[PDB]
């Protein structure tokens, strides 16, 4: 899964 | 509600003992309960808010995918019945998740957007806002899924258009907004060119203001622009 | 009970799916609705029950760490004070990790210990029994406090009682029982020495009867014999 | 803090 914040 | 009768500023101290104890779950409520006292919220209260319910919405996040994993795997062809329990379970974390997100949205929408005058205030919840419709379009299969992910795309796109005017391309909120927004294109609109696009504008704007930061500015700015670059990397 | 209307095998399903998903909580709230369905538990269903509820108290003791610990420091010479909030989170922490084990010593004394005729089963339970007195010892500081410190001797004790005369010195649920009662020994009853004593005569008696086992068997055995060591390396 | 299980 990708980054996120 | 329950912390009606809590003071303000013991539900702040409460839910930052609460971070330090990992009771997630209780941050978010003291915090819920915080914002239900109808001021604005600082910048650290924002924090705390966001901190809370992102950790809270992450672990329904990861379970609901280990048993949507689970349940997709039971319909595939070879695989012997087990009954309606996995599907049951699926949706019944699902319908905690959908009600947590519910529940951050009618925050944002009562009323801390329409109270939030300062960019980086409005910013902060729009984006929010795109964070949690995403989380709901991560789960929907509806006649209303359309619906959801416009809901998420244009909250991201007046956070977006507010922070290119607002603020500098170093801003950690606006380089955080840009970082989720590409995942929103990539993994939920399924525009992987507009995702990487996003993500290269906004890591080489940031690179070019870097030289206006102090030491510890800098540290957070970075810090984003390697996630940036860590999904450029997994996407291309 | 709100599992009241659930089959007791799909309880059981949810149970593992919810272990599978990291959700602790589903999963002690399952299997505390299959043990009400008022039939005995395998091995397996033993298994589920404790690892659930071992994870929900876990997780609540490591908390009350984290608060007891800022309270005390809130409590020295030289601090500044900052009201009841510490306390008030502490105690509702607190609480909440009472009715957890009040939860599982209901569900042992209603009925679990006394239809478990087979010592693998009785052991099983009046190990839990101890554990979950010690979880209140450990929180207690009231008229009862040497009472509660009592109960999970005793019921400890009834445990390694049966245990050694039923079960091989290589049983796992009889190495966990000795491990967990030389901890009580140590960190509860303020006998040290006692806890050395059991954790180094545990660990000599299951060595010596390594040899008749398999791998499978040797491979629990010695990872619970890795653990007395680890105390034993710890208090020495 | 100790090992148990
Ligand atoms: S002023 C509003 C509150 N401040 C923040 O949200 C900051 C918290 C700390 N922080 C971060 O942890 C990193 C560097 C990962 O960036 C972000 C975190 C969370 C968001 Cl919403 C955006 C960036 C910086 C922001
Ligand atoms: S037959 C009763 C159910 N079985 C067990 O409790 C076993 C579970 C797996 N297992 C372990 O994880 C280790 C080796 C750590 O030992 C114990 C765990 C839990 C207990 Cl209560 C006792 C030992 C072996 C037991
Ligand atoms: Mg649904
Ligand atoms: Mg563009
Ligand atoms: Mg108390
Ligand atoms: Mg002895």
């Amino acid at each position: 899964f990708p980054a996120t914040v | 509600g329950a912390m009606g009768s809590m003071e303000r500023a013991s539900l702040i101290q409460k839910a930052k003992l609460a971070e330090q104890a990992e009771r997630y779950e209780d941050m978010a409520a003291f915090m819920k309960g915080a914002v239900e006292k109808g001021e604005e919220l600082s910048c650290e209260e924002r924090n705390l808010l966001s901190v809370a319910y992102k950790n809270v919405v992450g672990g329904q996040r990861a379970a609901w995918r280990v048993l949507s994993s689970i349940e997709q795997k039971s319909n595939e062809e070879g695989s012997e019945e087990k009954g309606p329990e996995v599907r049951e379970y699926r949706e019944k974390v699902e319908t905690e998740l959908q009600g947590v997100c519910d529940t951050v949205l009618g925050l944002l929408d009562s009323h801390l957007i329409k109270e939030a005058g300062d960019a980086e205030s409005r910013v902060f919840y729009l984006k929010m806002k795109g964070d949690y419709y995403r989380y709901l379009a991560e789960v929907a299969t509806g006649d209303d899924k359309k619906r959801i992910i416009d809901s998420a795309r244009s909250a991201y796109q007046e956070a977006m258009d507010i922070s290119k005017k607002e603020m500098p391309p170093t801003n950690p909120i606006r380089l955080g907004l840009a970082l989720n927004f590409s995942v929103f294109h990539y993994e939920i609109a399924n525009s992987p060119e507009e995702a990487i696009s996003l993500a290269k504008t906004t890591f080489d704007e940031a690179m070019a203001d870097l030289h206006t930061l102090s030491e510890d500015s800098y540290k957070d700015s970075t810090l984003i622009m390697q996630l940036l670059r860590d999904n450029l990397t997994l996407w291309t």
